[PDB]
């Protein structure tokens, strides 16, 4: 109707439209928001990474947040973010309930959970387990006996930080 | 004033509480008076890792919950010319030349009916037999 | 006590209700026609126009079915999909003990058992969650004889004099005996060994 | 007023300046007689495919 | 009614009840041995 | 002025109905996209698969 009385006495007569399509939207963000909800807060606290680290010589700093950026976003998030591009008349955008800072907590939280505690945090509250003393427990879940792990630590270690490189270098 | 719009009638808090009512842009409302705040996200904790310390569990608890999940709705027909025309004839001959829609309206819901009965069917007919205690 | 628990299906019902309220009362809209009433408007004119105003009703009450139908036909959709849901959950941690993590339950899965409901279905499920944590002292091996000692099944611990081995989820302690562990070459390469019998 | 429907009585009551009822959607369901003015009930007979 | 109808379950709720019922006598049972 | 005016709102109308179902239909694709994430996110990071 663009503002004008007349087209709005005419609209007025067709009926009830406009309140289901308004309806239909509603539910469509907040669809939005409560799928965000449950895909990401799957975590009761915010846990932290010690000060000091020493996973057994693995190497997470590509991985966890740099405090330097306000965002404390990780390195392979911002290229991700940098990676991608992307109200005139009743068109509105409306901004999402939670915003990319707590995402990142969320984020942050999880993954310093599973790196400390390993898959108990999700199954009641965090228990201790030094790093190179649960990969142990992950060949022991696919039929390789933990007897490799402790050999061969340190070429695991490299391997794996080869590849979080390579990984980078192919994103960027 | 917040991201999301202009606030009235509520005052800033600078303590962060749970999430009451999502207002957005990472903020909502609470009654103590209504109060507007910082949304967060929990107790932050920091785990004591070490490299050579573990907790092992020394007690157990055994938890029941509830999960509760919808499976049907109500199967419903409809007749066209009853609701379209209402028992007249003039309307049923003009209604006679915009081809057959109805034959599908007819069958979708049709389809919809079957496929309600489909699915109570394969949820609970899991068994065989009729075991008693 | 607690109200306000099978919102599920509330809605769903709630919703079917509305769906039907509307389409029942679109009945009495003008369409842009003299009047939301046939019988009147036939007793009212004459064929040549009376035919154009019956036309306006039939294009909005045929607008107003098709978007009706259009609206069942994607809850329907969504229906399905929960109740293809539902049937595996049945079907896999009823009918057996499950192993993928949060599936049925939070924590580690024992059991569930099916209610009906009006529109659906309830689980109880039953799961074991430990507590009363504790802190102890671990090393990945056991160096007797210059040879290393992994255990078969479960952790190394100690309260600060003796050590033991126990299994991953409930502090029990056993003294370490050669039908408990096992053997892999001399220790001189694994990175946190320790001193022992 | 013209509609079609069976009739009966109905123990409705109507306050003496209404002439004829209804429960929701605006159908009616009881209408009072212009002549003895009596409250009736209103009921279509059934219908199936 | 105006030319809308709802058309009843299949099954009603009491053969419900009795899936249920027998489903559940059987995880007591059983276990889960009478899956296969 | 009565005629053309209907025949803009009805066409609009049309548009914006349609421009409806549309984001109904990618909404649920989304939603089913993001129920898979979920379970992958609770299956595969809080343990082993
Ligand atoms: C963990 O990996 C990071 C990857 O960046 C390492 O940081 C690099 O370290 C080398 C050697 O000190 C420097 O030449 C690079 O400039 C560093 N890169 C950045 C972005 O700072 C870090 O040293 C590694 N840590 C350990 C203990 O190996
Ligand atoms: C494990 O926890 C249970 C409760 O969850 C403890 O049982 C309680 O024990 C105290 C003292 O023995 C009693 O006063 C309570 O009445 C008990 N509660 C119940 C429900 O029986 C049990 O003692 C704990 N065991 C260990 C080893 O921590
Ligand atoms: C295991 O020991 C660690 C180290 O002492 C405990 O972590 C600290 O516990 C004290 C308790 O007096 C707290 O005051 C500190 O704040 C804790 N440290 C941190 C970084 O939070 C840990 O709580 C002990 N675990 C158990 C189950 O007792
Ligand atoms: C650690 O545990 C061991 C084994 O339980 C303890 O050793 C014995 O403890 C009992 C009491 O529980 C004493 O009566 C014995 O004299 C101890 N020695 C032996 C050879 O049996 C040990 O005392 C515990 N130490 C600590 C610090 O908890
Ligand atoms: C666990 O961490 C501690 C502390 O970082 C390590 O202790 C160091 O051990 C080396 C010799 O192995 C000493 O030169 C250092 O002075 C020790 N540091 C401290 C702070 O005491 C220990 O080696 C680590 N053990 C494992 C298995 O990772
Ligand atoms: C554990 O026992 C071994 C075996 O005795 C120790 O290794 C000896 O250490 C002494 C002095 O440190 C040396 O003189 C020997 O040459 C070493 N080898 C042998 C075969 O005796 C070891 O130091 C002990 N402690 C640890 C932490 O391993
Ligand atoms: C129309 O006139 C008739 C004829 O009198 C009225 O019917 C009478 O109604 C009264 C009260 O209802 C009764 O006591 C009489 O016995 C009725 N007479 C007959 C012959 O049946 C009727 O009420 C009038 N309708 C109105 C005034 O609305
Ligand atoms: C919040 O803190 C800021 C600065 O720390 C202060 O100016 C402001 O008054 C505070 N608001 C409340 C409600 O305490």
């Amino acid at each position: 109707c663009g503002d004008s009385t007349e087209c709005s006495n005419l609209l007025l007569q067709y009926g009830s439209f406009c309140t289901q399509l308004n309806r239909a939207l509603t539910g469509i963000a907040v669809e939005q928001d409560k799928n965000t909800q449950e895909v990401f807060a799957q975590v009761k606290q915010i846990y932290k990474t010690p000060p000091i680290k020493d996973f057994g010589g693995f190497n997470f700093s590509q991985i966890l947040p740099d405090p330097s950026k306000p965002s404390k976003r990780s390195f392979i998030e911002d290229l991700l973010f940098n990676k991608v591009t992307l109200k005139f008349n009743g068109l509105t955008v409306l901004p999402p309930l939670l915003t990319d800072e707590m995402i990142a907590q969320y984020t942050s939280a999880l993954l310093a959970g599973t790196i400390t505690s390993g898959w108990t945090f999700g199954a009641g509250a965090a228990l201790q387990i030094p790093f190179a003393m649960q990969m142990a427990y992950r060949f022991n879940g696919i039929g390789v006996t933990q007897n490799v792990l402790y050999e061969n630590q340190k070429l695991i270690a490299n391997q794996f930080n080869s590849a979080i490189g390579k990984i980078q270098d192919s994103l960027s | 004033q917040t991201r999301a719009g202009c606030l009235i009638g509520a005052e800033h808090v600078n303590n962060s509480y749970e999430c009451d009512i999502p207002i957005g842009a990472g903020i909502c409302a609470s009654y103590q008076s209504i109060i507007a705040y910082t949304m967060s996200l929990g107790v932050e904790n920091s785990v004591a890792y070490s490299n050579n310390s573990i907790a092992i569990p020394t007690n157990f608890t055994i938890s029941v919950t509830t999960e509760i999940l919808p499976v049907s709705m109500t199967k419903t027909s409809v007749d066209c010319t009853m609701y379209i025309c209402g028992d007249s004839t003039e309307c049923s001959n003009l209604l006679l030349q915009y081809g057959s829609f109805c034959t599908q309206l007819n069958r979708a819901l049709t389809g919809i009916a079957v496929e309600q009965d489909k699915n109570t069917q394969e949820v609970f007919a899991q068994v065989k037999q009729i075991y008693k205690t | 006590s607690t109200a306000s628990a099978l919102g599920k299906l509330q809605d769903v019902v709630n919703q079917n209700a509305q769906a039907l309220n509307t389409l029942v009362k679109q009945l009495s809209s003008n369409f842009g026609a003299i009047s939301s009433v046939l019988n009147d408007i036939l007793s009212r004119l004459d064929p040549p126009e009376a035919e154009v105003q019956i036309d306006r009703l039939i294009t909005g009450r045929l607008q107003s079915l098709q978007t009706y139908v259009t609206q069942q036909l994607i809850r329907a959709a969504e229906i399905r999909a929960s109740a293809n849901l539902a049937a595996t959950k049945m079907s896999e941690c009823v009918l057996g003990q499950s192993k993928r993590v949060d599936f049925c339950g939070k924590g580690y899965h024992l059991m569930s058992f099916p209610q009906s409901a009006p529109h659906g279905v309830v689980f109880l499920h039953v799961t074991y969650v430990p507590a009363q944590e504790k802190n102890f002292t671990t090393a990945p091996a056991i160096c007797h004889d210059g040879k290393a000692h992994f255990p078969r099944e479960g952790v190394f611990v100690s309260n600060g004099t003796h050590w033991f081995v126990t299994q991953r989820n409930f502090y029990e302690p056993q003294i370490i005996t050669t039908d408990n562990t096992f053997v892999s070459g001399n220790c001189d390469v694994v990175i946190g060994i320790v001193n022992n019998t | 007023l013209t509609g079609t429907g069976v009739l009966t009585e109905s123990n409705k009551k109507f306050l003496p300046f209404q002439q004829f009822g209804r429960d929701i959607a605006d159908t009616t369901d009881a209408v009072r007689d212009p002549q003895t003015l009596e409250i009736l009930d209103i009921t279509p007979c059934s219908f199936g495919g």
